[PDB]
């Protein structure tokens, strides 16, 4: 798995891969690793999990209940902490998940929270989680700036997943992009890696190692 | 030490058509190197035009199906005989499975039916409740033999159009119920040849707007 | 456990135990709340039947629930401590999970909910307490003032009074408080609060307590001399 | 392997704490503040097992803040440290203990004295002139043994602290991405933004 | 791993003529690392003295617990607890945690206020009472202390002679133990005066 | 004294019948169901002019497709709303769909008779539960503390209920528009209210399939009050 | 979790045209020790069902009491207890199957493999298997333990599929069972010569045969077998 | 009088007044009729409305594919009892793969209602039920009273003015019992029976509620234009 | 059932009073008078034993003045048995606080805890309240010398001088008259005894009918000493002040 999320001028980019494996067996190439929690909050998945389907769908119910009770959109900090406090109760019980709770509110601005099955909860600008995280970090760190256009930022996220999808055996399938403003998240296409690779290779002049 | 789990073998397959859906599964039940039954039904009609199969450990599989059938019944009581939609059934099953997260139903669950727009729908689950709608899914022992074939022959993966040489893909033309059954039968005939836990018989349940229909085919008994 | 249904309906559709809890509030010392343009003031009566008291250590009528919210009350003193403690815990619990202090509305809603629960729980009687909860929401300069009562109903008030002779001071506030133009400054708001208490209190010596709450956790309690200056100024203008 | 350090000087307590957060193979963050303000004149730094650390620190924080509101009074550093120790001493015999080591640096406004307390996850409290948790002490204590005086100024304490961090940066295998330094004195708690 | 030797430390107690002496080192460590040279292991409740070796968190916890219990004892009984009675209280308290014990080696010492009789006692971690006439030893250098005490001790020593004996018993035992030392304290206890002496010893 | 769950010689539960008397004392609430939507309206009834009337929350959102108005001991409604909101969201979690308005109402009404010697007494509040679902369309339910719920085309509860219900008897027809219904609620509220009806002491709300449940602004309601006055003066 | 102590070996069974046959030897083994030679492991319930049990004997005796108690309970307030509302094989099986699965789910299994053979109200043959894991399956032939490996192959030569059931008479079916029991005696080291056999026929009802013995055994050829290869004498 | 304060108290003549007051709640409730033949069993219920704007309170509840009841009295109590029946019918299926006998279903209701009449604090159920079903011993009709008394009958009626329908059935006993293999004629007899309990009001399309179960007929409810055939 | 015999101890009167609290206070009004007087340099606790006998062993007797810890003491007015239940609870709370924070419990915190316990019996549980009123005399380093009182309602208040039990109206008037803020312990001792001497229902005030105690900083350097007066010491202070 490779999932990333980074803050920038235009809000937040979220990019994930699509592969799920059971050992060396490729189970699915079509996995949605972004739970659309509500219209304003996004959550990612990684780690031999899908525990996070249940719990981030559950989180969406808690966030809905919050804004019914408080007549106000839940903060990214409050939403992330409901999840982190929940998984902390279950600490010790099972396997290894990792997530990024992403959102944009008035009081906070664009915010990303790395929540973890060990109970860790970190606010930050850039995060990469999954077996292919190191590959994604490489592309992201060298090309990241705050002053990135929405177009360029989307591409960087797409390219960072592609980099990991290529090298990491347990990442691949396709890239799901999301862009987050406070008006809501915006979906930006499902991009097959099989087609995206040859497209990027040719246009960018990258991947000269590979023959095409 | 007592081991509460077991492998009853078998293999299942769900394919979603344009206005139909099929859920197939072999009728062989096994432990280790012995055959328990040559005909032990594995795919069940659960009502509301939904078919289900929980392949793997038969005791957990039979328990889960039983509990879902029960869930359908109580859905009718509690909500004025409302028809349980396939998407709602899928989410309900997630909660049944995850309800035993720390002592799982050791099964690979697949349900098939029609969505609320009338189009074919197949949902696939893991043992701990994660699910996803899919056009094509094989589950169980011989899933590794069947899925690559389905990627090739249903979704036309790695296939391109002659003359263009890799430039233009093969178009994703829809498959008829007769065409799907041919792929199902060939999948199980091939799986039977190379997997010892697959054989005896193949039972297919076809779901259309008209209802649920059954088809049975012999498989090699060795 | 003791399960007896103490709060129950009567033929005429009344829960007498809730209504008798209001009678306990009627007996309690007067408490008043007035919100200005950029502040809220909480006035409280101290009955002068009790002298030889130690005012340093005697429980003050106004209680801080958090650094930005305060709670005064009329009714049974012992009962108020139970509501205050619960409210203070919930305030810290809210900060811990939501990572943001309670709104004055939320804190009020919680306290009111506790009070309500005691009107239909077995083996318990209702709280003989009405509260005035005041403060400023986090990162907000709009003043907030809420009232609660034993039944569990709550609501917001431009100005409000509870306790003994609250009918009289509510009469005063209703004619003297203008919504279109509330007390612009701290002085004007405190003055109006003291004036309203002087309709009931008796002597303006140690019988009036005033607590001024301002935005951004700026809460201060006025001393005897500071209050006595308001009392002097009010009566000197009155002699005309 | 997080490094958290503490030094009590004449009129203040200084707590240094690493900025790195490592989740296995990658450094996920290089600007993490491993501390919580328990009260205006009491600061607790912490290091231990992921999740447990913050969960514990915030739980303690909430309790001290609850006490402060109830009594309208700030607890002494000694009192807070004793409370914290009891929580960890209670924790160690629980089903799942808090795996958290802490330093509590506070300025006692009554006695007008800085106070540094070192408490490990077992609930082992010690009042010290300078303290550390984990492998941090192994490098730093030899420097602190040599250079430390009880009458040092805050600026002298920071210089001695720099010498400790430099030695850690030289000889420790893990890159801890520098430290966030905080000073606790009569005027409260402030952060040294340049270090 | 072994809780009783993580922090390290020692306590020794002796009887003399109309007096008792109890002594301890000052080290607290995290295995090899020395953490504190001011960790005193001898506490007192009225005229009853209690030394505690072993896991430091439990040393602290038990001191706080026996302070708690002896204070309530005093309020109700309207008198200070005696060494014989306290010994029983320690044993009771320890045994109630039979299958989840405090990892400690307590040592009671003191003089009975009424009879004037010198008293010492030692315990294992689960409450067994060792009420010796001559001496009690506890901690990571207990073997060493046993060797010193068994050779150096003689009965009916005067307070100022007893001090020299117990001091040398502790010091030389602590120097043959890696996890003990870093200073030492000796309490000389008489019926109505108690002298506390800090010893100068090697700091390694 | 006497049991809480005691039957009268007539065959009624004393405590349930006494709670109905408490609801008669409560402020008026009116609900009207149409094919274009359901309208909910309430009398706020502030006990003093110093009470900020906008804080009086007698109309409440349960979900996006279900709204609720109350009358009687409104403090008792809070736990009923919390349960209703939880029930609505919980069902969405289990079944990935909106919950039927009847099923929601049934879930609320199950609480009603959970009293004995569970809570110590019945609820002292009646609820008008209005909503929409795909199966039965726009619906209005009247939930009582007896555990009984009736569906209605139009319903009035509170102090001016029998007078308003008689007015709803004549005025309601199956071809009412949403705008007509809004005015009809305002008309009947103005008729039964002690004080003069305006945008501050009365509140409107509706539930439509498109926009979901909405509480009306005081500026929006003020225009509907002004529109009402003119159309009554028109003949 | 436990281990089985006193154990019962194979239970074999098959369907035939008018009903079902089930058989099991009368041995209660204590490891390699053939401890108890008079143990009945076929337990009839009513006049239309026979439950055959293998595995732990103490757990068998528990199951035996549950079935005995089931009949008692069914008779309570049931005027049709010996008629329309009498216990069916399907009812008795599903009950056991519920218990077996519940017990495995509490990690405290009844250490058994059970075969419920019987005939339903409508004359249909009932034959279904359940074990310590709660695993259930039905087949024209069912067998437990060694029976699975040796009996089934022989019984499947008679009834290989569903369509062979009406073609199989009670005489042919019983013969196959009795032969299978002999084969198990040759080859199962924890079996006995003595066994019980039960026939549940839709016409002639329940026939329960006790004290049967394996006969017509072939051993004579043993005399000719000498040494393990090269030895002649 | 002095002995009606709670359910735990006998009167001097050996009466349980709280039970009798609960019995009174049934008589206030709307009329409902039950009757059966050898093949089918039918419930006919007169639904009651609050006013013209209101709906008509549902009277019939389904318990299983082969069993269900009609209520008269406190509807929530019927919901509690019907829910219990649903679970018992369901327990029988899941555990024993067996459809619950109608007679045994009555025995379970009897015992559940009884516990409420002998214990302090609680109260009797304030509803009467007519349970119909088709099991292995053919068609059945039961009458449940909240005293605990359950009675198997050919036909009966409960609720207000139910005596008229009950007399009619007592005359028609020999006729309607013979209506085998004809659901419509059996319903006709039930509709004609409930008509004997009507005054002023008559059977309209949204007023009438009919249910039926039989040999090859699952328990199914008919409301609205589905019962216009029988008016 | 059992409802028939339930007194319903935790309910409001129509006037909004707690019946049982009011009646418990009526019980306390018949109890021996206890007085507390706080001075700048210490606190006095004086209390009258109720109609004693010559055969009562006074030197080993304790019905009025109890010690909660080294810094805090209480005077009792009401049922002695009820008071001892609360006293033991209070003693434990002080020790719990000490164990937790390693500091002696602040006086107000201890008072609030006991007062909260009394409050609990007036609101829930269906039990009768404790027929006890306390005078808390104590010291801590925050507020210094403090006097409090609690009653069965669970309400507590701070005082400079206060009486509980019998003739509190008469007693409170006399204290209000002669009390001044700059007063000292020796003067407060005299005031306490003079007040009891005038309000007593006995013919004459004697040593055998009194319990007496002082909390003084009159201890060697910065620390506090509790002095529970012995019978002979009460006799001496009665002669010194000129009452006998
Ligand atoms: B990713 O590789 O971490 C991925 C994320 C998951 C949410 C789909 N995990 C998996 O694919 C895991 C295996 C795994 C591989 C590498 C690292 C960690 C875990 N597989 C599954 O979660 C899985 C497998 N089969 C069916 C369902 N789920
Ligand atoms: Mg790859
Ligand atoms: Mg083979
Ligand atoms: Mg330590």
């Amino acid at each position: 798995t490779t999932t990333l999320a980074f803050r920038f001028q235009g809000g937040i980019i979220v990019a994930v891969d699509s592969r799920a494996t059971a050992g060396n067996w490729v189970a699915s190439q079509t996995v949605k690793k972004v739970i659309e929690i509500n219209p304003f909050l996004l959550g990612t998945m990684a780690g031999g999990a899908a525990d996070f389907q249940f719990w981030e769908t559950w989180l969406g119910s808690q966030c809905r209940l919050h804004e019914l009770r408080e007549k106000e959109r839940i903060s990214v900090a409050a939403a992330s902490k409901i999840l982190s406090n929940l998984v902390y109760q279950y600490k010790g019980a099972g396997l290894s998940m990792g997530t990024m709770i992403c959102g944009y509110t008035r009081k906070e601005g664009p915010t990303i929270y790395y929540v973890d099955s060990d109970g860790t909860r970190l606010k930050g600008d850039i995060f990469c989680v999954g077996s292919g995280q190191t590959f994604a970090y490489g592309v992201l760190d060298s090309n990241y700036k705050w002053d990135l256009s929405v177009e360029d930022a989307l591409y960087l996220g797409k390219r960072s997943i592609l980099a990991a999808a290529h090298r990491d055996a347990y990442s691949g399938g396709s890239v799901n992009l999301y862009h987050v403003t406070e008006d809501g998240w915006i979906y930006h296409g499902n991009h097959d890696v099989g087609e995206l690779f040859w497209k990027v290779k040719e246009e960018e002049g990258s991947f000269n190692n590979v023959i095409g | 030490q007592f081991n509460p789990y077991g492998d009853n073998g078998g293999t299942i397959l769900g394919i979603a058509g344009e206005d139909f859906a099929v859920l197939a599964g072999d009728t062989r039940n096994i432990t280790d190197y012995s055959i328990n039954s040559r005909y032990e039904p594995k795919v069940f009609d659960c009502g509301d035009n939904i078919v289900m199969s929980a392949n793997g450990f038969a005791a957990d599989g039979d328990a889960l199906v039983k509990r879902f059938k029960n869930s359908v019944k109580w859905y009718h009581f509690d909500h004025n005989d409302k028809k349980l939609s396939i998407n709602s059934a899928a989410r309900n099953i997630q909660h049944l499975l995850y309800g035993k997260r720390f002592f799982p139903y050791y099964v690979h669950t697949i349900i098939a039916g029609l969505d609320e727009d009338g189009k074919g729908a197949v949902y696939s689950f893991d043992p701990v409740g994660s699910y996803e709608r899919e056009q094509c899914r094989a589950g169980g022992a011989a899933a590794s033999l069947i899925m690559p074939f389905l990627d090739n022959q249903v979704n036309f993966k790695n296939q391109y159009e002659p003359g263009t040489n890799g430039k233009v893909k093969k178009p994703l033309k829809y498959l008829s119920v007769e065409e799907v059954i041919k792929l199902v039968r060939d999948s199980f005939t091939s799986a039977t040849e190379r997997h010892i836990q697959v054989g005896d018989g193949l039972e297919i349940l076809i779901v259309t707007k008209d209802g649920v229909r059954k088809e049975f085919y012999e498989l090699k008994r060795d | 456990g003791y399960d007896r249904a103490l709060s129950i309906f009567s033929p005429d559709g009344h829960i007498f135990q809730v209504e008798y809890a209001l009678e306990a509030v009627k007996r309690g010392t007067c408490a008043v709340g007035v919100k200005g343009k950029n502040c809220v003031v909480l006035g409280c009566e101290r009955r002068s039947t009790l002298k030889l008291q130690d005012t340093r250590i005697t429980p003050s009528k106004v209680s801080k629930i958090d650094s930005h919210v305060v709670l005064s009350f009329s009714g049974l003193n012992a009962d108020s401590r139970i509501l205050i403690e619960k409210a203070r815990v919930e305030a810290q619990s809210h900060r811990l999970t939501l990572e943001d202090p309670v709104t004055v509305e939320y804190l009020t809603r919680y306290v009111a909910g506790v009070q309500q629960r005691y009107t239909q729980s077995g083996g318990v009687r209702p709280f003989g307490v009405s509260t005035l909860i005041a403060g400023f929401d986090p990162r907000d300069d709009e003043p907030k003032l809420y009232q609660t009562e034993p039944s569990g109903i709550y609501s917001s008030w431009s100005a409000q009074t509870i306790g003994r002779n609250s009918k009289t001071v509510r009469e005063f506030l209703e004619k003297n408080y203008d919504r279109k133009e509330p007390p612009a400054t701290v002085e004007e708001c405190v003055k109006l609060t003291v004036r309203s208490l002087l309709e009931v209190v008796q002597t303006g010596a140690k019988n009036i307590e005033i607590t001024v709450v301002k935005p951004d956790s700026d809460i201060v309690a006025l001393s005897s001399e500071e209050i006595n200056q308001y009392v002097t100024q009010i009566e000197q203008e009155k002699q005309e | 392997m997080d490094i958290i350090l503490g030094i009590r000087v004449q009129d203040s307590v200084i707590l240094a704490s690493s900025k790195a957060v490592t989740r296995g193979i990658s450094v996920l963050k290089d600007s993490d503040d491993k501390t919580r303000q328990l009260s205006p004149h009491t600061l607790m730094s912490f290091a231990g097992e992921a999740g447990d650390t913050v969960q514990f620190a915030e739980y303690i924080q909430a309790n001290i803040q609850l006490y402060s509101i109830r009594e309208d009074y700030e607890l002494s550093p000694q009192a807070v440290s004793s409370f914290v120790r009891q929580e960890l001493a209670k924790s160690i015999r629980s089903r799942r203990p808090y795996q958290v080591n802490v330093l509590i640096g506070g300025y006692d406004k009554k006695k007008n004295k800085p106070e540094l307390y070192q408490i490990d996850y077992l609930g082992t409290k010690v009042e010290l002139p300078y303290g550390a948790h984990g492998y941090s002490g192994f490098y730093t204590f030899s420097l602190l043994d040599h250079h430390y005086r009880p009458d040092m100024t805050t600026e002298e304490g920071l210089d001695l602290l720099k010498l400790c961090v430099q030695e850690l940066e030289k000889r420790m295998p893990m890159d801890f991405k520098g430290v966030i330094v905080k000073i606790v004195d009569k005027d409260g708690i402030r952060q040294v933004d340049d270090f | 791993s072994d809780p009783s030797s993580i922090n390290g430390g020692i306590v020794v107690a002796m009887t003399g003529k109309d007096c008792v002496a109890i002594a301890c080192d000052l080290r607290l460590g995290s295995q090899s690392l020395g953490v504190s040279n001011k960790f005193e292991k001898i506490f007192h409740y009225g005229h009853v003295f209690l030394g505690i070796t072993g896991l430091a968190t439990d040393v602290t916890t038990l001191n706080e617990m026996f302070r708690y219990k002896t204070n309530l004892y005093k309020l109700k009984e309207e008198r200070a607890i005696e060494p014989e009675t306290f010994t029983q209280l320690v044993s009771s308290s320890l045994y109630e945690r039979r299958f989840g014990p405090y990892f400690v080696g307590p040592v009671v010492a003191g003089i009975n206020s009424k009879s004037g009789k010198p008293f010492i006692a030692g315990f294992d971690l689960i409450g067994c009472i060792d009420e010796a006439k001559d001496f009690i030893v506890s901690g990571t250098a207990s073997d060493q202390l046993f060797g010193m005490c068994e050779s150096l001790y003689e009965p009916n020593l005067e307070p100022e002679d007893l001090f020299e004996t117990i001091s040398q018993a502790l010091l030389n035992a602590a120097d043959r133990d890696a996890l003990s030392g870093w200073g030492a304290v000796v309490y000389i206890i008489k019926k109505d005066e108690v002298v506390k002496r800090y010893l100068k010893m090697r700091q390694d | 004294d006497r049991g809480v769950s005691t039957f009268s010689p007539e065959g009624r539960l004393f405590q349930v019948e006494y709670s109905l008397e408490a609801i008669k004392l409560g402020s008026t609430a009116i609900g009207i169901a149409t094919k274009e939507g359901v309208v909910l309206g309430v009398e706020k009834r502030a006990t003093s002019p110093l009470l900020e009337s906008d804080s009086i929350e007698k109309i409440v959102e349960i979900d996006r497709h279900i709204g609720c108005a109350m009358s009687g001991l409104t403090a008792d409604a809070r736990s009923m709303i919390e349960h209703a909101r939880t029930a609505a969201v919980t069902h969405n979690l289990y079944y990935d769909e909106d919950i039927n308005v009847e099923s929601l109402t049934q879930s609320v009404c199950d609480l009603a008779l959970r009293f004995g010697e569970l809570m110590s007494r019945p609820f002292g509040v009646a609820l008008l539960i209005a909503g929409h679902d795909a199966d039965d369309g726009y619906q209005l339910f009247h939930a009582e503390p007896s555990g009984t719920f009736y569906r209605y085309n139009a319903k009035a509860i509170g102090s001016g209920s029998e007078g308003a219900q008689a007015e709803l008897l004549n005025e309601w027809h199956s071809s009412l528009t949403l705008k007509e219904a809004e005015l009809l609620v305002l008309k009947i509220l103005k008729q039964v209210m002690e004080e003069k009806l305006d945008e501050n002491n009365a509140q409107l709300s509706c539930i439509t399939k498109q926009d979901g449940f909405k509480i009306y602004d005081n500026e929006k309601t003020a225009e509907l009050i002004k529109e009402l006055k003119e159309k009554e003066a028109a003949e | 979790t436990q281990q089985p102590i006193v154990t019962g070996t194979s239970v074999i069974s098959m369907k035939y045209d008018n009903g079902v046959i089930i058989a099991a030897d009368n041995l209660g083994s204590y490891g390699s020790l053939l401890r108890f030679n008079g143990v009945e492991r076929l337990i009839p319930v009513g006049d239309n069902t026979v439950v055959g049990i293998s595995g732990d004997i103490s757990d068998m005796q528990h199951i035996e009491r549950l079935l005995k108690d089931l009949v008692t309970e069914n008779a309570y307030d049931n005027p049709l207890a010996d008629a329309e509302e009498a216990l069916e094989p399907s009812y008795i099986f599903e009950y056991l199957a519920t218990v077996m699965y519940q017990r495995r789910s509490k990690m405290n299994p009844l250490w058994n493999a059970i075969i419920v053979a019987g005939v339903q109200s409508n004359g249909d043959q009932f034959l279904r298997y359940v074990n310590l894991l709660g695993v259930t399956y039905s087949s024209p032939t069912l067998a437990t333990g060694f029976g699975a490996h040796m009996a089934n192959p022989l019984l499947r030569k008679v009834v290989d599929r569903e369509s062979d059931i009406p073609k199989t008479t009670v005489q042919v079916a019983e013969e196959a069972i009795v032969n299978a029991m002999r084969v198990l005696y040759y080859r199962d080291a924890r079996s006995s010569r003595n066994f019980s056999l039960a026939i549940i026929d839709k016409n002639t009802g329940l026939t329960f045969k006790k004290n049967l013995q394996v006969e017509n055994m072939k051993w004579d050829f043993a005399k000719d077998i000498k040494g393990y290869g090269t030895q002649k004498i | 009088n002095n002995y009606d304060g709670d359910t735990v108290t006998f009167s001097p003549t050996g009466r349980l007044f709280q039970v009798e007051y609960a019995l009174e709640a049934i008589k206030q409730g709307s009329v409902t009729v039950g009757l059966r033949s050898n093949t089918h069993a039918v419930l006919v219920a007169l639904k009651r409305n609050a006013d013209e704007l209101s709906s008509y309170q549902k009277k019939i509840i389904k318990c299983d594919e082969h069993m269900g009841l009609s209520l008269a009295g406190l509807a929530p109590d019927a919901r509690v009892l019907s829910n219990y029946l649903r679970q018992q019918c369901n327990y029988s299926s899941l555990v024993f793969n067996r459809k619950l006998a109608v007679e045994r279903a009555g025995h379970l209701l009897c015992d559940k209602a009884q516990k409420n009449t002998q214990s302090y604090g609680g109260r009797p159920y304030g509803v009467g039920l007519l349970i119909i079903g088709y099991d292995k011993s053919g068609a059945h009709l039961l009458e449940f009273q909240p005293s605990g008394n359950v009675t198997e009958l050919y036909g009966t009626a409960i609720g207000a003015r139910s005596q008229g329908a009950k007399t009619y059935l007592e005359r028609t006993l020999d006729t309607f019992i013979k209506i085998d293999g004809n659901p419509d004629e059996l319903i006709k007899a039930g509709v004609e029976a409930i008509s004997q309990s009507l005054r002023d009001e008559s059977l309209t399309v949204d007023n009438l509620s009919i249910a039926i179960v039989g040999k090859d007929t699952p328990f199914t409810i008919y409301d609205g234009e589905a019962v216009a055939k029988y008016i | 059932g059992s409802r028939r015999y339930d007194s319903r101890t935790t309910i409001f009167s129509p006037e909004g009073r707690l019946y049982q609290v009011e009646y418990a206070l009526e019980s306390i009004s018949h109890a021996g008078t206890a007085i507390g007087i706080m001075a700048s340099d210490g606190i006095v606790l004086a209390a009258e034993r109720k109609v004693t006998s010559t055969l009562l062993e006074q030197d080993t007797s304790t019905e009025k003045l109890y010690k909660l810890n080294d810094k805090i003491a209480v005077a009792v007015a009401g049922l002695t048995a009820d008071a001892e239940i609360l006293i033991n609870t209070a003693r434990i709370h002080a020790q719990n606080y000490l164990k937790t924070y390693n500091e002696d419990i602040p006086v107000e915190i201890l008072v609030r805890r006991l007062s909260d316990i009394k409050q609990g019996y007036t609101q829930h549980g269906g039990l009768r309240p404790f027929g006890v009123s306390f005078i808390y005399a104590g010291y801590d380093d925050r507020y210094g010398y403090q006097l409090y009182t609690s009653n069965p309602s669970g309400n507590y208040t701070g005082w400079k001088a206060i009486s509980v039990g019998a003739n509190t109206s008469a007693a409170q008037t006399l204290l209000q008259m002669d009390y001044k803020d700059d007063m000292k312990v020796d003067d407060a001792i005299e005031l306490a005894l003079k007040t009891l001497s005038k309000t007593t229902d006995s013919s004459a005030l004697t040593y055998d009918r009194l319990e007496f105690a002082t909390i003084r900083k009159g201890a060697n350097d910065g620390e506090v000493y509790q002095k529970i007066f012995k019978p002979q010491e009460i006799k001496d202070i009665l002669v010194k002040t000129g009452i006998t």
